[PDB]
């Protein structure tokens, strides 16, 4: 067996679940870098 | 710069063809040496020929 | 050892010998360049000659 | 904060290893069973979409580069904005070989009897499959964002001088050498892998 | 400095650069510079040029002494030189593919021994003598430079400067390293 | 061979399918309308062409949402790991590709519909530009949709 | 067979695909910063462009580098042979070497010809040296090339 | 037990780094250095070629991971000591990140040194003796893993 | 259980680290300080050649690494104590983590005090003495790593 | 079991983090304090032999872990307690790291004394004041780890 | 045992380094960077030297807070000690440790924000010392808190 | 169901008590100095009128204090993992609610102190505002003394 805690199973839950977790923090850092081009919408 | 380096293609080969060709340990003696020194010495002496053609057409340049 | 000591007594003898029969013209270059490089060649022959005169390591190897 | 966090996790990967190797268990950390005892099908359609995915993060990322600029650079010269579409070509392409690596890849995914399950060829087509859809993703991805810089720079030479484009497309084509490359890679890597069987 | 330097110099390159390949290219295009010393004096020289030019003298010494260091090794374009009679002798019955050792038989006249080319355990023994041979050329480079301070503080008449710079690092440098290399000969000698 | 924890990656595949999307989907949505509402200040008759770049982010979530209810509906209890795992793969393969996909609809957008108010040649060049990045997110969907009909074989 | 597991063509598969990408991370590093230098001199004397796509070329060397090593790893991995996990070992570190040799030499391609090729168009002998810096730059990965070929035959 | 099938690992990793980091280095130390000899020489274009010294002297490094990495790479076996990937892994570790600090030491000097030297032709000596105080470093690296690898394989057993 | 099988690797890396992170600080102290003697010697060459001790003491460093790198080196064997091994490697990091903080030293005051000694000819002798209190950092981890390597294989049994 | 093999791991790491930290410490304040140096007396360098006392109080906090790193070096055994390493790493974290804080103190007044006391003269004595404040962090982290030292092997077994 | 294992000391000995280490890290910024504020406002107003140092006075004082309780716990550390005793020491030295690096920030923060404008306004004298005895009771507290955990260290153990 | 690694998480959150709440009230301090040092310059008669934002991050760390001593004066070796459990979220509670009552307390004090110069309407708006910047803190006391008062009630 390879482990009891952490099993065959648990271990690429894990990895899975940290391959997605990664896209999904790449991706919030894109979005959170989203700026709006203010000097095109005021009168000035 | 070709019949320099040619010139050494005379020099170098000629003397590994005859300690291809006298069973020289230094060449032969290993395991991983090939095991016939006669016929590696008859290809390395026809290269010692190419290059001293070689050393022949570019002396006259 | 005494194989050193035998080539020292005629690498000295042939330096003291040149140290007074140096040419006059270039004193201080023929006897600081002839003296000193017969020096250093007994030094790398007498550190390659003891290296091997009583060794502690066998040549071994599986080609052969 | 991520320094931090990079930090931390080495901190407790160096002391949970030097706990294990201490203690006389150090072999209970064991990557060679992890590899035998995790599923094949995990690393097939893992490297699958990989494939997929990376090659398309790549062709995209590649499109907005050359694509923002050369419309930019086709404000005051828009008789670029059709010609210069072959360096949005090229960038695309990288995909098309991504999705045709990724659908020969899926032919090699069937069910395997549960009996020859973890066997020898079963595990070393979910291996060549993981790898070979990585290193097909990650070289379209790479090759994506070189043809990408290369045609983001051709669109504003395009509109500088006409004569610099025909120049500057050679750039392009030594950039689109790796996408098939990597194409060629893929399809050696995991030509001797058999089904799942 | 410059009267120590015109040996010393080429022959510690050649303690690095040795081997009688090599050497002797260099030495033949030093000497190709030296033959023909005079057409390339009424010349104009470029900065690379005019610096292989000018040294045309420390680059005959630099193959001149690599061609000797390199016969002391058995480095000829890095192969061995079966000049002199070995002072190891292989066994005659052996099994094939197997780990052998050789029986000294002697001690090699000059140079270092050709039974060291294709071995396993080689490339420690040379090791050692380098290392060694580093250690004691460069003591004897300190200690031949270190006399020239004390005959200059005794051609500046300054027994002051004798008494307290050149005794005091004389029996500090021998009582140290003097007594390492001592060491190095003295377990060479003993077997 | 159909373990206790097989249905997680298909769950996951099906939330990512459709959570990846949306995000290239709201990348692609609001970075182009940063750039039609910063526009269509100056120059408002051009309102309802520069549409174009959010109606391609909203059919790349559309594509999304078809691989989320079709993975949904292959999900069991006692479903092996191959068909967990390749309901992971055809969830992750449409996830990133709508995901780059409206990332480059959106970096593609804004600046199109900028250009096209200075120069009316470049709106025929950001849609020819824009249709190429729009079926990235078709050519994930490929493999979503093959990996889906291997499902229980 | 202890010496050959049934996972050891993990680390051969990883050679294969760390040879291919980050040797084509490089050679794409070698080719778009210096097209960047190459395209910044296109207005400013236009004809200094054909002769500077040298280190396009030597940049895309460095990509058939890391082909000829995955084509030579990807060659000896078979199912139906014994593998071992030596040889795993020994084809993940022949990839890791060429990848990372070929990564650096298209790093050390793309800095110096974009700065020489940009800086070419004010001073024209450049040239000689741009192209013997290049060189001394991309045998970096000829160098993990030779390591690489030399690690394969031995661990076969 | 002594002589694991997992040992020719270290050795392996041991024969990659002394490429990886050394060739990092060479490379940092022809790009930075590559980047002042062509913003020098545009107008000194006569020390184009004793600019290229930098350059060459992190070429050296390079060469030095070479022979290391092949003096490793034939003595990797597959019934090989644990003791032996050990010594293999440090002699790697020894000239990869060794030849790394010896090519940024180069990389920054040599081109402030070719700066310079276009502008004082005196500061040229001056370049040459820090680039030889620089690559000393990594000869150190390669000495300490000449004689490290000398060790592995002389008392190896089982 | 007293002289395990993984025992040579610490000693390895202990061997390894004594000249990674005591090179990897001579660099800086390299590098740092020969930007500020090319920057500096572009207007006073005559003082080329007594600027550059910043230089010859990071380079002295590197050789206090070198000498322990040796020592641990010839203590190393496949069947040693993890005593030995754990020792080693405390002076590895000893030497290696306390020159790299001398080398940061004599970098940043070298640099400082050559810019600084063209202005003033009487801060040299103030450049030495800060860089002798700042180059005897690496001393006194070579004290403590020669004390350790003394205690390596004193009384080790198994 | 109250002595392991791994037991001198802690004992290793302890005898050179003493001096390791220490080291990065006395390497701060050296070396701010150098460039402070070097740039206040340039106009006036009459203050040199003067302004050299950051640089001494940055270099005793380094004989605060050479002192530890060898007294700890001396009680390392084959067959030592857990306890005797558990002590030591202690001591050697305590000069450590107590030494690198004395270091920064020491290296941001240093400067920032002989950058301003090259105007103020009588600011030296202030200087000097808040330095041995910042060496006195040095002095009671060797004093935290003398008192561990005299324990790591007093009733052990 | 199993209420006394083996690994008990390990917490009584971070827990004496603890309380020490970050005092003095709390402690040295105090004293830097409210005196960075001294030998910047003594330049123009030297009279006012010797009552600006309170900040690195009651900067001092938690460096002798941190001092007494790793003198209390090394004081109570045994080979048998119980795993409650290491884990109520740990609690001690980080209950000064981690809140006498908190009192040493706001006591450098205010410290330097009040001698900075204490020069200008000779009446916010009495104001700043008011604000450091609130910023040094922060690092009193867990001087108490610690001398409550350290009189339960060895109270009901077995 | 009384182990021996129970009053691990009774230490900690007999610590996390007072050290969260510590660096709270240390931000604030510093805030609120940083503030009072600037604005009280030119107005020195509203010195002690502005003392108020010190005190109320003085009152967290108090609130932090008190957890701390009874999480102390609850403590044992054979105690449950319960009570451990319930000691260490009774620390945590009041320490990173603390933590967050000394940041507003810190920024609306700086904020507040440095107009309040200028307009002096403005402190009894000051005054407000901290009040309910320091009730976020006797909240998490609330929550502590609510905790702590169930560690020790049914325990086997």
């Amino acid at each position: 067996i390879l482990s009891s805690i952490w099993t065959e199973g648990l271990l690429m839950c894990l990895i899975v679940s940290a391959l997605l977790l990664f896209i999904l923090i790449v991706a919030l850092s894109w979005i959170s870098n989203l700026d709006i081009t203010y000097g095109a919408l005021e009168k000035s | 710069c070709c019949t320099v380096l040619s010139a050494f293609g005379v020099v170098i080969l000629s003397v590994i063809a005859h300690l291809f060709n006298t069973n020289h340990e230094s060449f032969v003696g290993s395991i991983n040496d090939p095991e016939d020194g006669p016929a590696v010495a008859h290809t390395v002496y026809l290269a010692a020929l190419v290059y001293l053609v070689f050393f022949v057409f570019c002396g006259f340049q | 050892f005494y194989t050193v000591v035998g080539v020292f007594i005629v690498v000295s003898a042939m330096s003291v010998l040149f140290w007074i029969m140096a040419p006059k013209n270039n004193q201080a270059v023929w006897r600081s360049t002839v003296i000193l490089t017969l020096a250093m060649m007994f030094l790398m022959w007498a550190i390659t000659f003891l290296c091997q005169l009583h060794p502690l390591v066998a040549p071994r190897r599986s080609d052969l | 904060f991520s320094h931090f966090l990079y930090y931390l996790v080495l901190i407790v990967v160096i002391v949970y290893g030097l706990y294990k190797l201490f203690t006389g268990h150090g072999s209970d950390i064991n990557f060679g069973k992890f590899l035998l005892r995790t599923s094949p099908y995990m690393w097939a359609n893992l490297g699958i979409a990989l494939c997929v995915g990376l090659s398309v993060v790549g062709a995209a990322w590649g499109i907005f580069i050359t694509g923002s600029s050369m419309i930019g650079a086709g404000v005051r010269a828009p008789r670029i904005t059709t010609k210069n579409l072959i360096s949005i070509i090229f960038c695309e392409v990288v995909a098309i070989y991504g999705l045709i690596i990724a659908i020969v890849f899926s032919s090699k995914l069937t069910v395997a009897t549960a009996e020859n399950m973890y066997s020898k060829s079963n595990l070393y087509t979910g291996y060549s499959l993981f790898w070979a859809g990585i290193t097909v993703g990650a070289s379209n991805l790479i090759c994506g964002i070189a043809v990408g810089i290369t045609g983001a720079t051709a669109a504003i030479s395009d509109a500088a001088d006409s004569a610099l484009f025909v120049k500057i497309l050679v750039i392009e084509i030594f950039g689109s050498i790796l996408g098939l490359l990597g194409l060629i890679v893929g399809l050696l890597m995991a030509g001797k892998a058999s089904e799942f069987q | 400095a410059g009267l120590a330097t015109v040996v010393t110099f080429p022959f510690m390159f050649a303690i690095m650069f040795g081997d009688m390949g090599h050497g002797f290219i260099l030495f033949l295009m030093a000497l190709f510079l030296v033959l023909n010393e005079r057409k390339f004096g009424a010349m104009h020289r470029d900065e690379i040029f005019d610096m292989a030019f000018t040294g045309r003298y420390v680059l005959l010494l630099m193959g001149a002494f690599s061609v000797y260091t390199g016969l002391l090794y058995n480095d000829i374009f890095s192969k061995s030189m079966t000049i002199f009679k070995s002072g190891w002798q292989w066994p005659s019955t052996f099994r094939k593919g197997e780990s052998i050792e050789a029986k000294k038989t002697g001690v090699y006249p000059f140079g270092l021994d050709f039974a060291w080319h294709g071995t396993d355990n080689g490339l420690l023994f040379s090791n050692s003598y380098k290392m060694k041979l580093s250690i004691l050329m460069g003591y004897a480079h300190m200690t031949y430079s270190f006399m020239f301070s004390y005959i200059n503080y005794r051609a500046k008449n300054s027994k002051v400067d004798i008494i307290g710079n050149f005794i005091p690092g004389l029996v500090f440098m021998q009582s140290i390293f003097g007594y390492l290399s001592w060491a190095i000969v003295y377990k060479w000698s003993k077997d | 061979l159909c373990p206790v924890y097989a249905p997680f990656f298909g769950a996951i595949g099906c939330a990512s399918a459709i959570i990846f999307t949306s995000l290239g989907a709201a990348y692609g949505t609001a970075k182009s309308g940063v750039g039609i509402c910063a526009t269509c200040v100056l120059r408002p008759d051009l309102l309802f062409k520069n549409i174009v770049p959010v109606i391609m982010a909203g059919i790349i979530a559309i594509y999304g949402l078809v691989v989320s209810v079709l993975v949904c509906y292959s999900l069991g209890q006692k479903q092996a790991l191959y068909t967990g795992f390749i309901q992971l793969g055809a969830g992750l393969s449409v996830g990133l590709s709508g995901l780059a996909a409206g990332f480059a609809i959106g970096i593609v957008g804004d600046a199109g519909v900028r250009g096209s108010s200075q120069q009316p040649r470049l709106f025929v060049g950001m849609i020819l530009i824009l249709i190429f990045a729009e079926v990235l997110g078709l050519y994930g969907l490929i493999v979503a949709l093959l990996l889906n009909s291997r499902a229980t074989q | 067979n202890i010496y050959a597991p049934l996972y050891a063509p993990f680390f051969g598969f990883a050679g294969c695909a760390a040879a291919m990408v980050l040797s084509c991370l490089g050679a794409a590093i070698g080719t778009a910063k210096s097209g960047i230098g190459i395209a910044g001199i296109g207005t400013f004397k236009p004809e200094l462009i054909m002769k500077s796509l040298i280190p396009v070329v030597m940049s895309g060397i460095l990509a058939i580098y890391g082909l000829v090593v995955a084509v030579l790893i990807a060659g000896n991995l078979s199912p139906t042979e014994d593998y071992t996990l030596f040889n795993g070992f020994m084809h993940l570190s022949c990839g890791l070497c060429v990848g990372f040799a070929c990564l650096s030499s298209g790093y050390a391609i793309g800095m110096v010809g974009d700065v020489g090729v940009r800086k070419y168009m004010h001073q024209p002998r450049l040239f000689v040296g741009i192209v013997l810096i290049l060189i001394f730059s991309e045998v970096l990965g000829l160098y993990g090339m030779i390591v690489a070929l030399i690690l394969n035959t031995r661990g076969s």
